């Protein structure tokens, strides 16, 4: 179903560049596990940042896992996580630290996150 | 109950199938060796008092009985990638996977968080131990993996500096 | 994965590893030949300083722009980069700090300049944006000072024609064989002595032609020397930091080796026993 | 058999194997020769108890005992091939000899970093 | 005509051999799975006017007949040494490596060229395209050659810069 004209084009262009900045990340990592993560280009070092953002953004807590760790669960609806993704990706959210993605809802979460460290 | 090794009863096994000439499996272990772990750790079970009526014939009634099990397993090079491994993990509920790195930098017992889990949970625990001690070891999968990573310098050190000696001291 | 797959890049890591123990071999003479070259450069400056001292803050204290703190309203960086990579993060700290500190200085609303040494920093800050006005690039391991000429005589006609004002130059310290620390120094308005030549009272030198015109060939000559030292000694860091960098990197193959080796034996021991097997049960 | 009437003695053996991998590969054959199916690595289905029925005559006794020295080599220089695998389970201690110690003249060669015993 | 999935043939080929007890050759293929294929996709062929003129017993006369074959094969993780692709890239004229690190990349369709070849060329190519089509040859072989260079770029001379940077461009 991830085609644009079965679930819109904003949708289609959020997933496919998601997929694009961890797939160019994944063809780092080799590099940086031998030279380390200076030798990256200025605009590398970003596309680094924002997978790991992106990476963070992804894990979601939840109402069955609430037993394993104490995290109340979270639903986000498709509106704001595409809304989320596109702000990561275009680089509005860059002044946040990893942290504050890890583990949250809607983006506006990981903004609050963010004020508690 | 405590099984000392499930890792080698899956190769007596193995030998006794192969000598049937059975045909072997991945890593030449016969088809049915999950079959073999499941048939007996799917028998350490906690009971419903009805069922310890049924059985005791009503002598006695209304105590709920229960049989721990822990198997041990050992790994190749501590790869758990591997056949006989996963096939345990894939019954038994948790998971404490005792590390030889951390064995080796005396860090003891050498419980790697991250890897393992107490599927169980909370529920096991005396509410004051539940409290207490609430996520720490995904903390912890997170503090390893950082300070793994940020190998070079302590820097963006907003609380690094509390958080790794936090995370130190509690290791 | 494949056995022969994994080989081959046990080979292409083993190799990485070679070349990057040859490049430590190479930082760590080159840091040795730089930082003696770096010694011979003391005294220059030092019997120079003495000098400016004496005409400067001594008996009948001479006037001159250089040596006087005329209000700032644009502000001035000599900056000093390496010409090649894997010198770990060195560059890009010291221009992290150029930028803390020049943004500060753009807060409260005055202008700033750029003149770049090495092509690093020439390349970042055209990426930033920054206003470069003047560059000398390509100078490797044989920084001449006939080549320094250039864009410090920029900086300087910039200053004295009364356009800049308060002036500085950013390098890396080499304080130890493992340690190098970014520093922002001013250079003109002169800084203030430690020292008192109260003691060189009882003489005074017979200036020919006469003191004016002569202390400012000495102030232009001092700023000279500074500079170039800044070059010597960034260099000594940048061969330095190279050397610590290739030592990690060989490191962090000698464990990729480890983690490839344990691979390709689990990917051999199950090929033969997927052979052995097919061809075993293959026999009826 | 022999370390073993010295040990009812009364006294303590010592018992040499000059290389516990070639006993491990001629039961390798052996099987083979009886047509037995192959086991994990082509070894014997029978390897972990042919191992054991010997390493576990090698022990101390309310009578005496054996001591065993067992020259030990890995394939490939895999220590997870079955053969070392299965050998390491039974050894009590581990001396490694290095020829760098020997080219600093130093004798016994015996590298005391990489030497264990549990 | 397109031939979806003849890795399926040959596994449901497998099985009916394999219940009649045949021989098993390599992973537990028969011996004859080439000379399945084989006499399939030989009858994908191109035909002279006087075949045709005599099949049909006239009523056709000058025309050529012709039928394509776009057969389809499903690699494990990228290997090509597997026995269904070695047969089938040995009977074949051409291939087209689809590769999925290009395809999460968004090159899309994710055709790797230089690894893929075409052994008609460009006598089945329209001869503006044929024209057109070597110096994109030429540009994609350049920038294969200096792509080792790409993650130091801004290090690299402009001379080659030129070259790596248009090799971007086409791709």
């Amino acid at each position: 179903q991830l085609d644009p004209l079965v679930v819109g084009q904003e949708h289609y262009d959020t997933a496919r560049g998601v997929q694009s900045i961890l797939q160019r990340y994944q063809e780092l990592k080799d590099i940086i596990a031998i030279l380390g993560m200076d030798e990256l280009s200025e605009e590398d070092k970003l596309v680094v940042a924002r997978a790991r953002k992106i990476q963070r953004f992804l894990s979601q807590p939840f109402f069955v896992a609430e037993v394993f760790t104490g995290s109340p669960g979270k639903y986000v609806s498709l509106k704001d996580t595409i809304r989320g993704f596109k702000g990561i990706m275009e680089g509005e959210y860059d002044h946040l630290p990893e942290q504050a993605f890890y583990m949250v809802g809607s983006i506006e979460e990981a903004v609050e996150k963010a004020k508690k460290l | 109950i405590i099984y000392d090794d499930l890792s080698k009863q899956a190769v007596a096994y193995r030998q006794i199938s192969l000598l049937l000439r059975r045909p072997p499996g991945r890593e030449a272990f016969p088809g049915d060796v999950f079959y073999l772990h499941s048939r007996l750790l799917e028998r350490a079970a906690r009971v419903n008092a009805e069922y310890v009526e049924a059985f005791t014939k009503g002598e006695v009634k209304g105590k709920t009985g229960s049989l721990t099990a822990l198997p041990i397993i050992e790994t190749q090079a501590g790869d758990v990638s591997a056949f006989v491994p996963t096939n345990v993990i894939s019954i038994t509920d948790g998971q404490i996977f005792l590390e030889t790195n951390l064995f080796n930098a005396g860090i003891r017992p050498a419980v790697n968080p991250g890897i393992s889990v107490s599927r169980v949970g909370g529920a096991a625990q005396t509410k004051i131990m539940k409290k207490l001690s609430g996520g720490i070891r995904t903390a912890l999968a997170q503090y390893r993996e950082l300070a793994a990573f940020s190998q070079f310098a302590s820097d963006l050190d907003d609380a690094t500096r509390k958080q790794l000696d936090h995370g130190q001291k509690v290791t | 994965a494949g056995a022969k797959d994994i080989r081959s890049k046990i080979a292409s890591v083993q190799n990485t590893q070679k070349i990057t123990k040859a490049m430590e071999m190479v930082a760590a003479s080159k840091m040795r030949k730089s930082q003696d070259r770096m010694a011979a450069s003391r005294p220059y400056a030092e019997t120079m300083r003495k000098v400016i001292g004496h005409l400067a803050h001594g008996n009948l204290e001479y006037k001159h722009p250089y040596l006087e703190d005329r209000d700032v309203k644009r502000v001035g960086y000599l900056v000093v980069s390496t010409d090649r990579g894997l010198a770990g993060g060195l560059n890009i700290n010291l221009f992290k700090k150029l930028l803390a500190e020049m943004k500060t200085w753009t807060d409260k609303g005055v202008q700033a300049d750029l003149a770049m040494i090495g092509s690093k920093g020439v390349s970042f800050f055209n990426s930033v944006g920054g206003n470069v006005v003047a560059q000398v690039t390509g100078m490797g391991d044989n920084p001449s000072l006939s080549e320094l000429i250039g864009p410090v005589k920029v900086m300087l006609q910039a200053y004295d024609e009364g356009r800049l004002d308060k002036l500085y130059i950013v390098s890396n310290k080499f304080i130890n064989t493992m340690s190098q620390v970014p520093t922002i120094s001013q250079l003109l308005p002169l800084p203030a002595s430690d020292d008192d030549d109260l003691k060189h009272k009882s003489w005074d030198y017979l200036y020919e032609p006469d003191p004016k015109a002569l202390l400012d060939t000495l102030l232009r000559r001092y700023v000279e020397s500074q500079v170039y030292q800044g070059v010597v000694e960034n260099l000594a860091s940048e061969q330095a930091a190279r050397m610590v960098a290739m030592k990690a990197a060989t490191d962090n193959g000698g464990s990729l080796i480890k983690e490839l080796q344990l691979v390709y034996n689990k990917a051999r021991q199950a090929s033969i026993t997927q052979e052995l097997t097919e061809i075993v049960s293959g026999a009826a | 058999t022999m370390a073993e009437k010295f040990r009812d003695e009364g006294r303590d053996v010592l018992l040499f194997v000059d290389n516990i991998y070639r006993y491990t590969l001629a039961g390798t054959e052996v099987s083979a020769l009886l047509g037995r199916m192959p086991s994990a690595v082509g070894y014997q289905p029978t390897l972990a108890e042919e191992m054991g029925v010997l390493q576990e005559r090698i022990t101390s006794t309310k009578t005496g005992s054996i001591t065993s020295v067992q020259a030990v080599y890995v394939p490939a220089d895999d220590l997870t091939d079955p053969s070392p695998a299965t050998t390491f389970a039974h050894l009590d201690a581990t001396v490694v000899l290095s020829r760098q110690i020997a080219s600093l003249g130093i004798y016994p060669a015996v590298d005391p970093l990489d030497s264990t015993s549990r």
